[PDB]
């Protein structure tokens, strides 16, 4: 199976489809509310469509065009093997988008705005060590941390030129509150 | 011949509603009548807004996604033009329709609803994801009244030392940093939604409504609300930790697991670490090929997670509110104390301090791309292991007069040397060089 | 029947599921003064610590305060006369004095590796602490001590059938050391007590009365006390003195039968949380000492 929608999004009281697969023949849309389709089951490659509406033929303007020799201007649609796959159809989507670049020692130029840093996080000024974590407890021990406040450098004030510095990390689904005591 | 719409053996019948991103209709079976939920989500208009990958990571969370109170996504059927995501259908519909025909939700339906609501909430946090719009229109009911959350979307992943600032959701059920429009954790922000649905149900009214927007705003940053003589004392003191204005004063699942309100009459099989929970859901982590309802080694790994999780103040501290202590706890030296701080703090100018960054930074060699005017993303080859150096720099403000660096390490590709330290060894030279 | 279930247990379980969820790791850089580091174990409530040589960009070993006995018994001289070597020596100069002529490697073990790995590493190289570093990373993630592996086992004894040596004495099997017992007097000063610690390797001296009972036990981690009060400079005074901070909050000597069952030991090691028992008889009289060293070697490696 192979589905291909035809959606008629403008106007009209009585919509039909005709295309190259149909050998031009008119084909009724069911309408909803001013929403006239029809889901059919198409091999892949290009397909020629036009719409007659109330009487009248008809382009859909949001849809690629193919003018003939006689000046009949029509629809066309071309059918992909990636449509019919999500993954694959949402990889040519990423592509087709087309919207940093590489490491540099050059530094960035002012805002032309010119516009304030964003406010501190609470859930940061949690420092896990300046916690009390209970007589019973073996010392090493800590209380489980914030996802948010991981990966994150905290700091002692330099006492006698010596730096000392901590981050908690984690490995796998457990967590290390590493400490470093490295003189500068 | 009639023009039926038909998608994958479903006529598409009414339209059920309109969600954040696409249409849903109703979908039932060409040859038994079987009803389906389908969202249709036009691919151009994915491309005009650029969510694809938003799209993306929206379908492979609701594919992996296996809970009672989460509704289930059966299959994605992609076209040409559109995506059809077939889901689990509920004839019941919106909650907040329910709320409206009867006015008020008796305290038994209210709690055995939020119960449900919660279960779901904490499964999506531990799978790290966040809805960001939970309401209830956006709770549905099945035919036995059993609440499934729906319409994923203005939802995100939870990274690791990462926070979220999208402003997401309607402003009466918006936590107060997200009407701020500042900085936040994930599950913080889903509780404040899940305090406005509680206050919902037992009233059948909203705590924060006003017709001038700025006003509703204010209420909501201010954190006042009437809380009705009808309401017993325990589900009050529930409702006022939910609905905190402080984020880490605010409540958090485990906190509301505990509650004695909530407690009551709550079942063994809705979350973690209850007795019929190991023995009621599968669970994820798998030891490649399936092998279900005959014997044998998947129970042994599920007894021992039980013993080890059973065994507390052995993996984890317990913060303190007689008791002997440990042999091992170590005396205070001598009289003296020390305090940990996030970063270093300047009171300078934004850009004064941003200048004196660059600065350091190309004297240590250092490559660095510019990802926002205070936001950058810093790389150092370390000589002797031969390997690449990772971080994160991000002015904050701390006060009007007060600000700080942020550091914070990538964790990407040391066997030679050691990850953490190469972090700590980059962050001391940058913070002695700007002295 | 089968004896080897604990043997079996430790081959199946890695050294991860021991590591808990969250932990604090202190790290030194071997540039750092010893004096600093010891202050520094004290104010962090840490035994041990990985070193970290940023030259070589590796962990070289640990500091514990086996290092810190060390440097009193090798360096003291008077009360009247400041310690210079333990007030301006580093790290890495004090490392190079002690590896004189006995240089050692670092001993450690992976997250992904056995149990059964790092018990047998333990006994093997006649250690305390064992550093858990990841392969991958690089990272020191856990400090894995004989407390912490016979504390998870006590877990899983309820997992597996008990095997037969449970229900046996400790006089039946054979389990400690009964000949030349390090012990102190009452009155005997610490810089001879961290004379014994060097010579004998041992972790704790019972302290005995003259008279011939054991009224206080000297543990190398009660040493580290002297850096915690800065009393370190002052060694003539007598352990009973040395261990007077203590008198709040203590029971007195943990001890054990001949006549008690293996399973009992093990109940009363885990529950106390300490590394050894006194041995005695009916009679009462002082047979050994039990410590998990001799535990750990019974019940996983001799099967
Ligand atoms: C007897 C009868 O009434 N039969 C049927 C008539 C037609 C029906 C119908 C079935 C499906 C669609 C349909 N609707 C679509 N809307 C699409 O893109 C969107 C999605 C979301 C929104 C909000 C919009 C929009 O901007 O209008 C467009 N793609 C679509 C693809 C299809 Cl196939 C439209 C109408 C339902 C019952
Ligand atoms: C603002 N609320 C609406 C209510 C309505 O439509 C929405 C847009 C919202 O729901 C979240 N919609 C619903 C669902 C859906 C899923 C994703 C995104 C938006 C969604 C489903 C899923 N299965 C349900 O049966 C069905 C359900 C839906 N809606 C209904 C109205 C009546 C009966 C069932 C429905
Ligand atoms: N004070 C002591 N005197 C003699 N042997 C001891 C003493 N303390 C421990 N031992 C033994 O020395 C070995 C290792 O001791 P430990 O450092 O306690 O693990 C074990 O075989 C103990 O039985
Ligand atoms: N058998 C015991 N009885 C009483 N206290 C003990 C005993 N063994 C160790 N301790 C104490 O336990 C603490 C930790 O020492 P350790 O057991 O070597 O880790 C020290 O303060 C020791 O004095």
């Amino acid at each position: 199976a192979r589905p291909t929608v035809f959606r008629w999004t403008g106007g009209g009281k009585e919509v039909y489809l005709s295309g190259s697969f149909n050998n031009w023949s008119k084909l009724p849309l069911t309408r909803s509310h001013n929403n006239f389709v029809a889901i059919l089951d198409l091999p892949e490659g290009e397909h020629q469509y036009k719409f007659f509406v109330d009487g009248q033929w008809t382009h859909d303007p949001s849809e690629p065009i193919v003018t003939s020799q006689l000046g009949t201007v029509n629809n066309i649609i071309q059918v992909k093997k990636t449509d019919f796959e999500v993954f694959d159809a949402l990889m040519v989507d990423s592509q087709k988008c087309s919207d940093p670049g590489p490491y540099h020692q050059e530094p960035y130029v002012c805002k032309p705005e010119e516009r304030a840093p964003p406010i501190l996080p609470p859930h940061l000024l949690q420092v896990i060590l300046n916690k009390d974590t209970g007589i019973s407890c073996d010392p090493a021990l800590l209380p489980e941390p914030n996802h948010v406040m991981l990966n994150h450098l905290y700091a002692l004030s330099i006492k006698d030129g010596v730096m000392v510095l901590s981050a908690t990390h984690r490995y796998k689904k457990k967590y290390v509150t590493t400490l470093l005591y490295k003189p500068i | 011949h009639d023009g039926r719409v038909k998608i994958g053996h479903y006529v598409l019948g009414d339209t059920l509603g309109v969600g954040t991103f696409g249409k849903v209709k109703i979908g039932e079976h060409q040859l038994t009548g079987h009803k389906v939920a389908v969202k249709i989500l036009n691919r151009q208009k994915i491309r005009s807004l650029d969510v694809v990958g938003k799209i993306k990571r929206e379908i492979q969370n609701l594919k992996l996604f296996r809970h009672p109170h989460i509704i289930k996504l059966y299959q994605v059927i992609s076209t040409p033009t559109d995506f059809f995501m077939v889901m689990e259908y509920v004839s019941g519909g919106e909650l907040f329709d329910y709320i409206c025909k009867h006015g008020r939700v008796e305290e038994m339906e209210a709690r055995r609803l939020f119960q449900q609501i919660l279960s779901a909430v904490d499964y999506c946090h531990r799978h790290m994801v966040v809805h960001r719009d939970l309401k209830p229109e956006n709770v549905l009911l099945d035919a036995h009244m059993n609440a499934k959350i729906a319409d994923f979307g203005l939802s995100n992943m939870m990274s690791d030392g990462e926070f979220l600032r999208t402003s997401c959701g309607s402003p009466n059920y918006a936590a107060p940093e997200v009407i701020s429009g500042r900085l936040y954790a994930g599950p913080e922000v889903d509780i404040w939604s899940c305090g406005v649905i509680l206050y919902a149900l037992l009233c059948g009214t909203l705590p924060f409504d006003d017709e001038h927007v700025p006003t509703l705003f204010k209420k909501i940053r201010g954190g006042v609300f009437y809380i009705p003589e009808y309401l017993n004392r325990s589900v009050a003191t529930l409702l006022m930790h939910m609905l905190q204005v402080d984020p880490l004063k605010r409540a958090t699942i485990k906190d509301i697991r505990e509650h004695e309100w909530f407690k009551q009459g709550l079942p063994s099989y809705l979350f973690p670490e209850d007795p019929s929970y190991d023995a009621n859901v599968i669970d994820d982590e798998a030891v490649e090929s399936e092998v279900m309802n005959s014997l044998y080694a998947y129970h042994l790994i599920i007894d021992n997670r039980r013993i080890m999780n059973q065994a507390s103040e052995f993996y984890l501290a317990s913060s303190p509110p007689g008791l002997k202590p440990h042999p091992e706890r170590m005396p205070p030296l001598i009289v003296k104390k020390a305090k940990w701080h996030l970063g270093i703090r300047s009171q300078s100018k934004p850009y004064d301090i941003m200048a004196e960054v660059y600065r350091a930074m190309k004297q240590l060699d250092f490559e660095w791309k510019v990802v926002n005017a205070y936001h950058l993303r810093v790389r150092r080859k370390n000589p002797v292991t031969g390997n690449y150096v990772k971080m994160s720099l991000q002015l904050y403000l701390v006060d009007n007069r007060s600000y700080l660096l942020d550091f914070k390490s990538i964790d990407d590709e040391p066997r030679l040397g050691s990850h953490t330290m190469d972090f700590f060894e980059m962050c001391a030279s940058l913070i002695t060089t700007l002295a | 029947s089968n004896n080897s279930v604990y043997t079996s247990f430790m081959k199946s379980h890695r050294c991860y599921d021991l590591i808990p969820t969250s932990s604090k790791l202190v790290v030194f850089d071997t540039s750092l003064q010893v004096k600093k580091a010891f202050f520094a174990l004290v104010t962090n409530g840490v035994r041990a610590a990985p070193l970290w040589d940023s030259k070589k960009q590796s962990f070289v070993g640990m500091l514990t305060i086996t290092d810190f006995i060390n440097i009193l018994h090798r360096y003291y001289k008077s009360a009247l006369v400041q310690i210079y070597e333990l007030e301006e020596h580093k790290i890495e100069t004090w490392r190079e004095v002690y590896l004189q002529d006995s240089f050692k490697p670092l001993v450690c073990i992976s997250p992904n590796a056995s149990l059964f790995d790092a018990v047998s590493s333990l006994i093997r190289n006649k250690i305390h602490r064992l550093p858990v570093i990841d392969p991958e990373s690089g990272n020191t993630l856990y400090i894995l001590t004989h407390k912490r592996i016979l504390k998870f086992l006590k877990l899983f004894i309820t997992e597996f059938p008990k095997p037969e040596f449970m229900s046996k004495s400790l006089e039946e099997l054979q389990i400690g050391t009964y000949a030349n017992i390090a012990m102190v007097r009452t009155t005997t000063p610490v810089y001879v007590a961290l004379g014994i610690f060097v010579q004998h390797r041992v972790s704790a001296l019972p302290v005995v009365d003259e008279k011939g009972r054991v009224v206080d036990i000297y543990s190398k981690f009660d040493v580290i006390n002297l850096a915690a009060e800065k009393t370190y400079n002052n060694l003539d005074v007598s352990v009973t003195k040395a261990l007077q901070h203590r008198s709040h909050y203590f029971e007195g000597v943990l001890k054990c039968y001949l006549h008690e069952t293996l399973e009992t030991i093990i109940n009363r090691l885990v529950e106390a949380e300490v590394h050894r028992l006194v041995v005695v008889d009916e009679n009462d009289v002082v047979k050994g000492i039990v410590s998990l060293s001799d535990i750990l070697q019974a019940l996983v490696l001799t099967g």
